[PDB]
């Protein structure tokens, strides 16, 4: 189990 | 100030506040498929406290940076619970597990996510460890106590290796050099009523001091583990207040999504429905 996490756009960027 | 749905082409969505377009206030967001879903604060395109449910009804519940679980937060995996520091997507440095059926858990310090460092290992059957872990592992000096023998020595891979002292209650008591939980070298075996037996399982008496020396240094890394131990449970009632903190930013977040979108499917409910 991961998390996922979108990129990009309204969200901010991660690495 | 503004807000809305908005639909990725993977069927999962964001709904909740947004300035300046990125995610701002309160808002859920699922993910590929609908699978998954953040509900909590946001801050500027970063979750700040909310919680994550997986489809499993697993359950992050806590504080975020950076798009990782950081800070404090209580993570909820059924064989398991982890209650206490993150950083950066990890457990740790100080937090506890502890066993969904029965009473074994950890207490101390984490490194990369696995018990490393100082801490309080307490198993199943009521007895424990206090010492040194690295990488998940028993490793350096420290007591393990039985449910009432006592070990107190050097550890390595998990496992009794070079210099310590074995005695139970009865005075039946090992000085020596171990090798994987099995006495191994030179050194002696006293009895209860004080028969010394085998020598090799002269250089005796030097791992005899090497066994007792370890045993010294092996309960001083314990008291340092039950100081790092006692801050571990500090840690994990904090993160239980993390936890709750996130509830609220959650439910905030259910409620503006159900205002903004009416139809709009939150699935994390569901998830957690019958976990």
């Amino acid at each position: 189990e991961r998390i996922f996490r979108r990129t990009g756009g309204l969200f901010g960027q991660v690495d | 100030m503004s807000g809305g749905r908005f639909d990725f082409d993977d069927g999962g969505a964001y709904c909740g506040g947004w300035e300046g377009g990125k995610a701002h206030g309160h808002g859920l967001c699922t993910g590929p498929k609908g699978q998954g879903e953040y509900s909590g604060s946001w801050n500027f395109g970063f979750e700040v406290a909310g919680v994550y449910t997986w489809p499993s009804g697993n359950t992050f519940e806590g504080y975020w940076s950076q798009g990782k679980r950081h800070g404090l937060g209580i993570e909820t995996k059924g064989r398991w619970l982890y209650k206490g520091e993150w950083t950066h997507g990890f457990k740790g440095r100080y937090g506890i597990r502890q066993s969904s059926s029965s009473g074994a858990k950890y207490e101390g310090t984490w490194n990369n996510g696995l018990q490393d460092g100082y801490g309080t290992e307490t198993y199943a059957d009521g007895g424990t460890y206090q010492g040194q872990f690295t990488n998940g592992m028993r490793h350096g000096y420290g007591v393990r106590q039985s449910v009432t023998e006592t070990y107190m020595g050097e550890w390595k891979n998990d496992k009794r290796s070079g210099f310590g002292v074995s005695e139970r209650s009865s005075g039946l008591r090992y000085e020596g050099e171990w090798l994987d939980n099995l006495r191994h070298g030179y050194g002696c075996t006293t009895l209860p009523d004080g028969h010394r037996e085998e020598g090799k399982y002269q250089k005796v008496e030097h791992s005899v001091e090497g066994a007792q020396r370890a045993a010294a240094i092996a309960r001083q890394k314990a008291e340092i583990a039950a100081s790092r131990t006692s801050h571990a449970k500090a840690k994990a009632e904090a993160a239980e207040q993390a936890a709750l903190a996130a509830n609220q930013e959650s439910n905030i977040a259910r409620t503006l999504a159900r205002e903004l979108a009416p139809d709009f499917y939150q699935p994390g409910p569901e998830y957690q429905k019958r976990r």
